């Protein structure tokens, strides 16, 4: 969990402002929007990186290119690649990062309104964030369904097929015969209704608070839609914070006067915020359990 | 609703 | 070694042009300029990434930030961090990538004029590229010297200190008493004379060939100087190629009409070039030895 | 000669 700054440049003052804004507006809550950046310190291998072994088994299995493992048409023509990545990335194989627990702390301090995650590792939930407060926009492995008729399947049936050596004979629907897959959203597929339904009620929640609101965007390159639309769709009068290594998306396209940009690692960012907030006490507790 | 999971 | 494209977009045609230019100018040679990108598939852990264990031991040892491990002043105040990274990154702990061997193939086909590398893993040499043709601009572990008087030390004395548990009592010069370190160039230090001396003779070599020359820049974000000056210092009439995931440096600042940009992984790039060149025969041989 | 190893 140990972290360190990303440059010699200190970011404590910028982080200080965040705590300042929270102290001024005590009865306010925060809306997080995160991505893959917040889970890198957890050891989750990037399938797009030639450094991970996951990437190489994929390359060997003749996958034409990384993102094809999340392509409907490819999965149907050859599901082994996806099954192989599922085996390596299945929930429970990793542990929550310090930033993940920061979300938990916020839930305990009743200052967490919602956390929109585009990650599929489900580390927010695994770290204790309640279901009501989570929006897994790209789905998870917690559910499974037939890609043909939609019948529901217990997540276990898919998981039991992952330990066989080798992996073969995949889960076919016993109603229509098509392949059954985890409730992970693939390119070309739509997101679950709750993504827009929750964003809808959360968009009105924000416009009506203008106890000022605070939306913190962390660890995402904002390159996948429609997820990447939430930021520009933030009430122009609601303060936006960005914790990333590079300034990306709408923060680079149409910067807003009130924008606060913090170039820092998500775990080092968490270390600083919990300091400027003075919650080291409850934090340490959570971290040691 | 946002369209389908994509780029751009 | 197995690789795959980086997007569904094919880059074979662009790579085809490279082979075309080489076929047209048979008596010509190529000048490579590479960086960390060409060694990622080798499993070398990035000290700046919270995903590697190297990063975490550094964070624990209280290193203020990544690049400080290559900072003169910090090393002198506390050398344990650097020694710890040396133990993990020492030459011989890894094997050459397919791109590295591509350089070897070019040396065999007598079409390699020089390879300027900013990496310190020395995988070019380890892969068989001759000393004469290599420019390790940021040094290596092959040599060691006192940071105070400059006395020379066999690389072994430093290396033997890396296996002790724990690592303590470091190599001090037995002449002046200062710390002895590997011939790795640190921020704030200058590069060896041969970098500019060789670039000088190579800059004239290019201007005088205008058997047309071909300079291929691979796997570098061109963010470290003076290394990152070589590209803009390339004869405006000499074709420049860039094999990176992002268009960076001078290729983004002042693009030249004749520039060829290939967004591809260095190993997939190598696979394609050796195909458009028709050297699969000699390649396979090298790879299987 | 290029100065010293740096950024920018
Ligand atoms: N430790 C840490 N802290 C803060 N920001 C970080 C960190 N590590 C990476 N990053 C940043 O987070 C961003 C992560 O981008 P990315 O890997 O593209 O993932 P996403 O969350 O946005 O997207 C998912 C992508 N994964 C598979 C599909 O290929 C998608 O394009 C990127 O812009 C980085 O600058
Ligand atoms: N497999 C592969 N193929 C092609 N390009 C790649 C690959 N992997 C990464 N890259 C690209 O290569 C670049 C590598 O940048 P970087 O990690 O900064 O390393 P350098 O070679 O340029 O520099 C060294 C840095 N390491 C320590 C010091 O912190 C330096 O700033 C980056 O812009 C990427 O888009
Ligand atoms: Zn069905
Ligand atoms: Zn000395």
């Amino acid at each position: 969990m140990a972290s360190m700054s990303v440059s010699t440049a200190s970011t404590e003052m910028s982080v200080r402002k965040i705590a300042a804004h929270m102290k001024s507006n005590p009865n306010a809550k925060v809306i997080f929007m995160v991505g893959a950046g917040i889970s890198t310190s957890c050891g989750i291998p990037d399938f797009r990186s030639p450094g991970t072994g996951l990437y190489h088994n994929l390359a060997r299995l003749k996958l034409p290119y990384p993102e094809a493992v999340f392509d409907v048409d490819f999965f149907q023509s050859d599901p082994l690649p996806f099954y192989t990545l599922a085996k390596e990335l299945y929930p429970g194989n990793f542990r929550p990062s310090k930033f993940h627990y920061l979300l938990k702390l916020f839930q305990d301090k009743d200052v967490l309104k919602r956390v929109y995650t585009q990650n599929i590792d489900t580390l927010e939930r695994q770290a204790g964030v309640k279901d009501d407060l989570i929006i897994e926009a790209h789905g998870s492995f917690a559910h499974c369904h037939c890609i043909g008729c939609g019948k529901v399947y217990p997540p276990q049936v898919f998981k039991s097929k992952l330990a066989e050596h080798p992996i073969k004979d995949f889960v076919k629907c016993d109603v229509c015969g098509e392949l059954v897959k985890p409730a992970i959203v693939f390119f070309g597929e739509d997101l679950p209704d709750s993504f827009s339904e929750t964003w809808l009620n959360d968009s009105e929640w924000l416009r009506e608070k203008i106890q000022q609101p605070l939306v913190i965007v962390v660890g995402t390159s904002l390159a996948v839609y429609p997820f990447a639309s939430l930021p520009e769709e933030i009430p122009r009068k609601v303060k936006r914070v960005l914790c990333n290594l590079e300034t990306v998306g709408d923060f680079k396209a149409n910067k807003r006067p009130t924008d606060l940009i913090v170039h820092q690692y998500s775990d080092e960012f968490a270390e600083q915020l919990v300091e400027e907030l003075g919650w080291q006490e409850d934090f340490e507790k959570i971290l040691t359990a | 609703k946002g369209g389908a999971k994509r780029h751009r």
